[PDB]
Formats: structure tokens, C-alpha cells, sequence
């Protein structure tokens, strides 16, 4: 039957051998060999090397360039913050127990950790939709009169952390729950499993629709809008050689926004629908952890495209690092 | 439109 289940677990390998054991208490080496862990240990390595110096340089410069600190980059120090989230509340904690082979902090743990990694995915989440709605409010101009100020920037990143909690904290009080997930040593929400004591079916169809759909749709409108509002500009100013620049710009950025976004959510998406479409089928612990690899990089590229590729965070980056060198 | 989308980082 393909899997192992226990009271706070689910374990993708059949016991029909005796080998399974509990993922809180020993290792999982017959999911998957020693090595495998290791590689799993080296990339959550890799994520922090790279993740934890590129969004705390971000927060970092916003202390010391005060051209940094308007309204309009609230939501970029809140993308930060939320990749923050990400690399310690759940790459750290996987990187120990991946060199332990399984998830030894306890059931306790794993709700810990399951609440702080999904909290700040999904505060990320919401920040890039924000920043679109933000973004198309301010270009657009869909309302007359408006001035986007501190308060209206204050209102879209509390916005991002009550959606998140939306998500996060239900399955800490019996909607879905956390569990070990893949090679069993990190948690997250338990999508995949037909546990109708925490009514885990309803829970992933409101995740797809509220937490996936209603993002993909605001952000494709908000940025479809804003790229022919730029295209309209553009055209009737054709005199002017840098609003042509501007529109091929922006055309491009939208693109890389776009898909960096379907890459990072798609896969979590695809899967879940494939399981809950075909319920009673064989997942294996690495096939688990296909879709976890796309949406937590994503702590390290989305703050490449949204604040390295940001000329104004990018300078006060080059100045802070190159010592007041321009 | 420019000057909006310097504020907003998009050019
Ligand atoms: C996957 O399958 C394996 C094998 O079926 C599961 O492991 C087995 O778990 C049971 C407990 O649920 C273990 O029971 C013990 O058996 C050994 C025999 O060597 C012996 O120490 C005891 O009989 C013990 O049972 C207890 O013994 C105390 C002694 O005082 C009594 O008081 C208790 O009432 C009770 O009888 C068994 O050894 C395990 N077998 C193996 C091979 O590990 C495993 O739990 C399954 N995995 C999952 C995740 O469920
Ligand atoms: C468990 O996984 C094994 C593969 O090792 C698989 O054979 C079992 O049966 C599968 O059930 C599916 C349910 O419809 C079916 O579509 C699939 O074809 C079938 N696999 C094969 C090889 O015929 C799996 N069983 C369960 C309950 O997941
Ligand atoms: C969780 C992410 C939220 C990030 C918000 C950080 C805001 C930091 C900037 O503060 C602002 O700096 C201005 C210039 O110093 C002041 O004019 C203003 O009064 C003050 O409010
Ligand atoms: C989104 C459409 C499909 C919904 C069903 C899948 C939800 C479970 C996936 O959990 C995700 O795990 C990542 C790594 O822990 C977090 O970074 C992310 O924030 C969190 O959401
Ligand atoms: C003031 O001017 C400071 C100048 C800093 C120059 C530093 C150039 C070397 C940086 C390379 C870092 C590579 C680290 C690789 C670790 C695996």
C-alpha cells in the first residue's frame, strides 16, 4: 500500500518489510540512501550561504541609504523578512536533521517548524501580489485623486501577514496539520494524505483557490494592466527614445515576474491537484520533494529579481559593499 | 509615466 502511517506521520515506504520506523525516532535510510540526506543537507547549505546574506544585506543597506526607506519598498523589506523566515525557521532546522536522517525534533517541533517555514512562504507570497496591486494602483492610475502613502504601505504588508496566517495557523488548530513531508526531515502541510479527521481535503482546495488561484489571477491582471499602460504610453510618445526603453524594460520585467512566480508555485499546485485528482496512488519521498525545491529557492531568486535587479537597492548595494565605492 | 515607474523600481 505504499506507505506507512502513524498517529502525527506518514511515511512513503511500505513496512511489509518491518523496516519503517517512526520519523521522529529514527533514521529514514531505507527511503532513501545516507548520501541522498547529505545532498539534501549540501543544498539547504547552499540556500543558506546564499539566501540569509542577500535578504539581510537588503534590510541591511534600507538601515544606511535612507533614499530606501519610502512607502513603495515597504513590501520588498517585507519580502525579506519573509525569505528570513524561510532560511531559519526552515533551512537551518533542515540542514540538522537531514545529518541526522530524520526529523528529531519531535511531533512539537515539527508544528514549530511546519508554522514558520509556511508562514514565511506564504508572507512572500502575498508580498509579491501586494507589490503588484501597489505597483498597478500607483502606474495605472485606476483611481483619481489617490496618492499611495506610508499608510496605504502599511495596510498592504499587514494584508500579507494576516493572509499568511490564513494558511499557517489552521493546521495548528485541527484544518489540515503538519506533518514530515518527503525524506522526512522537514514539515510541512499535509496535502496529500486522506485525513478526514483534520478535514484535510477541504483545507487543500482552499489553498489552491484563495492561497494560488485568487494570487495568480490579481497578479497577472495587475501586470497585464500595467504593461499596457506602459504599451499606451509608449505609442503615443514615440518621439521619446526613453519611454521606448522604459516599455521594452518593464515588458521584460513583467515577464521575469510572471514566470519566476509560476516556477516557484506551479509545481506545488500541479501536485497537489495530481493527488487530489488521483487519490490512491504511489508518491514517492523524492518525487515529494520536487515541489518543495522549486518554492524554497525561491528565497534566493525572488530577492535577486526583486531588489538585485532593483537599481536603487542595487546601488546602495554595490556602495555598502564596495566601501562608499560608487 | 517615467517617473512613476522609477518609484516603484521598474525602470
Ligand atoms: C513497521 O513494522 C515493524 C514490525 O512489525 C514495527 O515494529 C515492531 O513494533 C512492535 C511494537 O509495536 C515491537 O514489539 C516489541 O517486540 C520485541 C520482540 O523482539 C520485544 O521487545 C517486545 O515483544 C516488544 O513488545 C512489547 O514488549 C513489552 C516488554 O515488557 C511488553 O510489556 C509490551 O506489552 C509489548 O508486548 C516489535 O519488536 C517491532 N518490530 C521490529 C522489527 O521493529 C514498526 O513499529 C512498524 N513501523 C511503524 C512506523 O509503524
Ligand atoms: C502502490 O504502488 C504500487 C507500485 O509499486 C502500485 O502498483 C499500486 O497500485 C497502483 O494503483 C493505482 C490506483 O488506481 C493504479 O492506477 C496503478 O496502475 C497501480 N500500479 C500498477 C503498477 O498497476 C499502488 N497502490 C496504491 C493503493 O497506491
Ligand atoms: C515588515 C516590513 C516593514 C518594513 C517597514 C520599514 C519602514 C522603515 C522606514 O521608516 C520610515 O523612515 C522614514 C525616513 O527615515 C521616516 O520619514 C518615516 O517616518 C519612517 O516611518
Ligand atoms: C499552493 C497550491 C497548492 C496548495 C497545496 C500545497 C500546500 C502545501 C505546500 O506548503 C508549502 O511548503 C513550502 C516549503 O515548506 C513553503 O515555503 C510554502 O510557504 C508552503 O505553502
Ligand atoms: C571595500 O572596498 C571592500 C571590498 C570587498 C572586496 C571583496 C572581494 C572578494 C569577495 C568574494 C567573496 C567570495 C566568497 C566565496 C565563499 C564560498
Amino acid at each position: 500500500m505504499n506507505g506507512t502511517e502513524g498517529p502525527n506521520f506518514y511515511v512513503p515506504f511500505s513496512n511489509k518489510t518491518g523496516v519503517v520506523r517512526s520519523p521522529f525516532e529514527a533514521p529514514q535510510y531505507y527511503l532513501a540512501e545516507p548520501w541522498q540526506f547529505s545532498m539534501l543537507a549540501a543544498y539547504m547549505f547552499l540556500l543558506i550561504m546564499l539566501g540569509f546574506p542577500i535578504n539581510f544585506l537588503t534590510l541591511y543597506v534600507t538601515v544606511q541609504h535612507k533614499k530606501l526607506r519610502t512607502p513603495l519598498n515597504y513590501i520588498l523589506l517585507n519580502l525579506a523578512v519573509a525569505d528570513l523566515f524561510m532560511v531559519f525557521g526552515g533551512f537551518t532546522t533542515t540542514l540538522y536533521t537531514s545529518l541526522h536522517g530524520y526529523f528529531v525534533f519531535g511531533p512539537t517541533g515539527c508544528n514549530l517548524e511546519g508554522f514558520f517555514a509556511t508562514l514565511g512562504g506564504e508572507i512572500a507570497l502575498w508580498s509579491l501580489v501586494v507589490l503588484a496591486i501597489e505597483r498597478y494602483v500607483v502606474v495605472c492610475k485606476p483611481m483619481s485623486n489617490f496618492r499611495f502613502g506610508e499608510n496605504h504601505a502599511i495596510m498592504g504588508v499587514a494584508f500579507t501577514w494576516v493572509m499568511a496566517l490564513a494558511c499557517a495557523a489552521p493546521p495548528l488548530v485541527g484544518w489540515s496539520r503538519y506533518i514530515p513531508e518527503g525524506m522526512q526531515c522537514s514539515c510541512g502541510i499535509d496535502y496529500y494524505t486522506p485525513h478526514e479527521e483534520t478535514n484535510n481535503e477541504s483545507f487543500v482546495i482552499y489553498m489552491f483557490v484563495v492561497h494560488f488561484i485568487i494570487p495568480l489571477i490579481v497578479i497577472f491582471f495587475c501586470y497585464g494592466q500595467l504593461v499596457f499602460t506602459v504599451k499606451e504610453a509608449a505609442a503615443q510618445q514615440q518621439e521619446s527614445a526613453t519611454t521606448q526603453k522604459a516599455e521594452k524594460e518593464v515588458t521584460r520585467m513583467v515577464i521575469i515576474m510572471v514566470i519566476a512566480f509560476l516556477i516557484c508555485w506551479l509545481p506545488y499546485a500541479g501536485v497537489a491537484f495530481y493527488i487530489f485528482t488521483h487519490q490512491g496512488s504511489d508518491f514517492g519521498p523524492i518525487f515529494m520533494t520536487i515541489p518543495a525545491f522549486f518554492a524554497k529557492t525561491s528565497a534566493v531568486y525572488n530577492p535577486v529579481i526583486y531588489i538585485m535587479m532593483n537599481k536603487q537597492f542595487r546601488n546602495c548595494m554595490v556602495t555598502t559593499l564596495c566601501c562608499g565605492k560608487n | 509615466v517615467l517617473e512613476d515607474l522609477k518609484s516603484c523600481g521598474l525602470f
